[PDB]
């Protein structure tokens, strides 16, 4: 399933099965670094805090706002209705209704912002966990950083948590490169991989992947002469045809 | 009328290179209001009154710093991708195609591109008290503060110059993870394999496909530069705050079922007693403008989060790499 | 510099505010501006980490309108900087304060007051023939965190407005329906949340069930699959994750927030 998952990212399966046990290796000890790294730093799932802690400051806020006066003469009703002939307190009880409708009415509005809020962040996770999860995805850091293989859900409370498998490329080296190479007057293209060259010898490679081969026919395609494509190279393109002949 | 028929095929014999604009919002004014200015401005007794409602101008401010905050932070998103500030080499041979109107010019003061220069004349946007003893001046004698962004800029094209010189020097590859650096006629060899079309195609059409790229760019620079109404979002957007803000100071001006609205013609002609009716009219109608004004804001800045998401993504999809998404990164094949 | 009619006295704004007036003594036309003008920003690295705080007086150009001059002043775009040192190296941003200028809280201990930096500068070795490959790879897993749902809330207007009075309930009874539309929008709030986590996480219709004996050729999912010996049967990163996020109520434990 991974050498199918290294060939959905340009890269031959025979890379993962000769390093089966690197891979293995480098899988595993970056999923502990995944615990250790998220038991270790506490502001790691602030995103599901800042949840939390906006609905319980809203509910309190919508409590702590009983105490207004808006305009009227207490914010106990008990008290103004011990003051007061029903006139007067409806006067005045009409002033706390019209107030904490107020209060309630705002504290509905910035729960339908919030919730419109959520429901994008919900949708970007169903997406998430459809393109990512339940396939390998060829969007660029829609499922992480670097080239993605796989991803795994985690449950949290409230939300979702997406461990991001990719594949990182590294330890790059420089090579002479050219766009094709002329043989037998014929221009030559590599079939899938580019043409490197340690300054004395020529090869075609992968692209992602530093696998030097020999140039052949089998390499390469051929595409008119050497007189249209600036920069083709001499080389010789060994034909397998005929050391067998 | 397509010519439809069971054994007929159509095969283009030739292409064309187009290049096209799409403008997007990422951020807004980050505005502060001062709600003792704006509805009891330097009167005591109207913010003795104001006393008695509770937290309500507490909740106004943290829903503004919310909006003033996440301003920057939608600004972050698009533009602080890559983490690297990457150079153009000074020897421009690029095989025969031409970044300069789209590479920083080194001769302005203020290190853009062409094209940058053009999009920042053709969009109109510290004010002490001694020159101002203008709508801007009004504004902020009404407790209406405009906050600066956090990022300048110089910064922002620094970010965009950094993340051209990675796609003209390395491709897809910066985007992914260490900057690998390939010849440019190459990189677009690749890319033409990602839509389908072999790379002798493009090296046998090499001067072809650079000057087709090079009149792209030059009438993107006269198409921007002629048509008026090009950049019509980040315009509505800049005359939507000032309207909304010019409103709430217009909003001053309203009695709200009170005997005035001055607040000192109200003070001079009545006893607190009766002068406390009118105030707290006064009180109630700015509270109520200030909240719509909070909501609307709001609203616009959910809005304008989800264009500066889709400008993420079309950053991260569109300039990072190659997309095969119909039409998301232009119309044709990206 | 206003020419008044001889029949007028004031002069109004456009929000109907007196910013010109004629003095009744000696007629010359005088014009009335209010006195209070600039925001002040406050920059504190915690109270309880130190007592000193930076004061940043917006609108306000140092080369006055401050409460306290001191030892060190700085002038940035974002205004008048009190109480922080300028330094001339570029680090990245603590305490955002704007217009590219960032505050943090450096050894003798002092607030710093820097231009941003927004990285390491690098430059890609182009050449026209030179191609760069990679030789080896990395497998790195990042995580990437999401909100789903919130709390769904339920109010009831009556007792929140007129708690146990019944003449307030009459009197709330002369307003409407507006108390039926809160609730029908909190009520499309709270089905919405079911709507996001069921969305989100319902995706299969199988339960599948991984094998009884874990041989995957050397992949460990263990910190990832379910621990059976747990009463709630989560992986171990899901047990970290529950701990690491901090969320019936009878009447009779009752006579607290929630309360
Ligand atoms: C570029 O590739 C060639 C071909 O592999 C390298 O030549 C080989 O060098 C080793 C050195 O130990 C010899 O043992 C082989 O016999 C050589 N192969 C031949 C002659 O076909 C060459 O060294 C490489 N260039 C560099 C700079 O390493
Ligand atoms: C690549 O090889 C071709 C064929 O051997 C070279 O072309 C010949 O070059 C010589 C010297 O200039 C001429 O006298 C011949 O007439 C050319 N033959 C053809 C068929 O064009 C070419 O010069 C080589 N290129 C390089 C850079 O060495
Ligand atoms: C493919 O299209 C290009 C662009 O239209 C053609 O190039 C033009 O060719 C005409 C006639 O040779 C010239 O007058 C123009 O100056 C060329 N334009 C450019 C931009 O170079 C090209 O000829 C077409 N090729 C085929 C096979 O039809
Ligand atoms: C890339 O295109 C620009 C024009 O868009 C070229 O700049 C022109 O250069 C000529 C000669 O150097 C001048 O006479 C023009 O005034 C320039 N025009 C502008 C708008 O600057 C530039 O030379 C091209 N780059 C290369 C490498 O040829
Ligand atoms: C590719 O990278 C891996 C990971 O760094 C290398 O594996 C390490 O090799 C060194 C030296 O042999 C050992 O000390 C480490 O223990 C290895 N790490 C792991 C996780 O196995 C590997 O050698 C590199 N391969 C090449 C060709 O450069
Ligand atoms: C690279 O540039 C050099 C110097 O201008 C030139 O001689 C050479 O032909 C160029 N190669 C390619 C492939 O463009
Ligand atoms: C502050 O005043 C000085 C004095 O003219 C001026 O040079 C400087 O640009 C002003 N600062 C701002 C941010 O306007
Ligand atoms: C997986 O890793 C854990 C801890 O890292 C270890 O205890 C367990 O034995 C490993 N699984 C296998 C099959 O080795």
């Amino acid at each position: 399933q991974m050498a199918y998952r290294f060939n959905g990212i340009g890269v031959t399966q025979n890379v993962l099965y000769e390093n089966q046990k690197l891979i293995a290796n480098q899988f595993n000890s970056a999923i502990g670094k995944i615990q250790d790294s998220l038991s270790s730093t506490p502001s790691a799932l602030g995103k599901l805090q800042d949840v939390v802690n906006q609905n319980a400051q809203a509910l309190n806020t919508l409590v702590k706002q009983l105490s207004s006066n808006f305009g009227a003469i207490s914010s106990v009703l008990n008290d103004i209705l011990s003051r007061l002939d029903p006139p007067e307190a409806e006067v005045q009880i009409d002033r706390l209704i019209t107030g904490r409708l107020q209060s309630l009415q705002t504290y509905v509005t910035q729960q339908l912002i919030r919730a419109a809020e959520i429901r994008a962040s919900a949708n970007l996770a169903a997406t998430k966990m459809s393109e990512c999860v339940l396939g390998q995805s060829k969007r660029v850091d829609f499922c992480g950083k670097g080239y993605h293989l796989m991803s795994f859900p985690q449950s949290a409370p409230h939300g979702v948590v997406f461990l991001h498998v990719t594949y990182v490329p590294a330890q790059e080296k420089n090579f002479t490169t050219a766009p094709a190479i002329c043989h037998d007057g014929k221009a030559h293209f590599p079939r899938e991989g580019v043409f490197v060259s340690n300054g004395t010898h020529w090869f075609v490679t992968q692209r992602n992947f530093y696998e030097p081969q020999i140039i052949t026919t089998d390499n390469t395609f051929v595409s008119g002469n050497c007189d249209v494509v600036i920069g083709i190279v001499n080389n010789t393109v060994y034909d397998p045809l005929q050391p067998e002949l | 009328s397509v010519a439809y028929s069971n054994n007929s095929i159509a095969i283009p014999t030739n292409f064309t290179i187009s290049v096209t604009t799409e403008i997007l919002p990422v951020s807004m004014t980050k505005t502060s209001v001062d709600c003792t200015m704006y509805i009891c401005g330097d009167s005591t007794e109207c913010s003795n009154l104001l006393l008695q409602y509770g937290s309500f101008c507490t909740q106004l401010n943290r829903a503004l710093t919310g909006i003033a905050v996440e301003q920057d932070k939608n600004t972050q998103e698009v533009f602080a991708q890559v983490k690297q500030i990457y150079k153009t080499p000074p020897i421009k041979d690029f095989g025969g195609f031409n970044f300069s109107q789209i590479l920083p010019d080194p001769s302005k003061p203020s290190k853009r591109s062409p094209i940058e220069d053009l999009l920042f004349n053709k969009v109109t946007l510290i004010k002490q008290y001694g020159d101002c003893l203008d709508l801007i001046c009004a504004q902020k004698f009404n407790g209406l503060t405009v906050l600066p962004p956090l990022l300048t800029d110089e910064m922002i094209a620094q970010y965009t110059s950094a993340l051209l010189a990675g796609t003209i020097t390395s491709g897809w590859t910066f985007g992914a993870g260490p900057a690998l650096q390939i010849p440019f006629p190459m990189q677009m060899a690749y890319r033409f394999n990602g839509i389908g079309v072999t790379q002798n195609v493009l090296y046998e059409n090499q001067k072809l496909i650079a000057n087709q790229f090079n009149s792209a760019i030059g009438k993107i620079q006269d198409s921007l530069s002629s048509t008026p109404s090009a950049l019509g979002k980040l315009q509505d957007v800049v005359n939507q705050n000032a309207q909304a803000l010019n409103t709430l100071v217009k909003q001053l001006s309203s009695n709200f079922g009170a005997i005035s609205s001055v607040l000192n013609d109200i003070l001079s002609r009545l006893d607190p007693p009766e002068a406390e009716v009118q105030i707290d009219r006064l009180i109630t109608g700015r509270l109520q403008s200030l909240q719509t004004y909070v909501t609307q804001q709001l609203i616009r800045a959910a809005e304008i989060r989800a264009s500066a998401n889709l400008a993420a993504t079309k950053m991260s999809e569109c300039v990072l790499g190659q997309s095969k998404r119909v039409d998301f990164c232009g119309k044709g094949y990206h | 510099n206003k020419k008044f009619l001889p029949f007028q006295q004031f002069g109004r704004d456009i929000a109907d505010t007196t910013d010109a007036v004629r003095d009744p003594q000696t007629l010359e036309i005088l014009d009335i501006t209010p006195c209070s003008f600039g925001g002040v920003s406050v920059i504190t690295p915690g109270t309880n980490t130190s007592n000193q705080v930076a004061v940043l007086y917006q609108d306000v150009n140092c080369t006055w309108r401050v409460y306290s001059t001191g030892s060190n002043v700085f002038q940035t775009r974002a205004g008048c900087l009190i109480g922080a040192e300028h330094v001339n190296n570029s680090y990245e941003c603590d305490i955002p304060i704007g217009a590219g200028i960032c505050a943090s809280y450096q050894t003798s201990q002092s607030i710093i007051a820097y231009t941003m930096s927004l990285g390491a500068e690098n430059s890609v070795a182009y050449s026209n023939n030179s191609i760069a490959i990679p030789t080896n790879f990395t497998i790195s897993v990042t995580t990437e965190i999401l909100p789903v749902s919130m709390t769904k809330t339920s109010v009831d207007c009556t007792m929140y407005i007129c708690g146990d009075s019944t003449e307030c309930s009459n009197l709330l009874l002369q307003y409407g329906s507006f108390c039926t539309q809160l609730n029908r929008a909190l009520t499309g709030i709270a089905v919405e949340q079911d709507k996001n986590t069921q969305e989100v996480f319902a995706q299969v219709k199988q339960i599948y069930k991984t094998p009884p004996i874990k041989d995957f050729g050397g992949f460990n999912f263990s910190q990832i699959l379910p621990d059976p010996s747990k009463p709630s049967k989560r992986s171990p990163i899901e047990d970290l994750l529950f701990n690491k996020v901090t969320l019936i109520k009878q009447y009779g434990d009752c006579l607290d927030l929630i309360c």
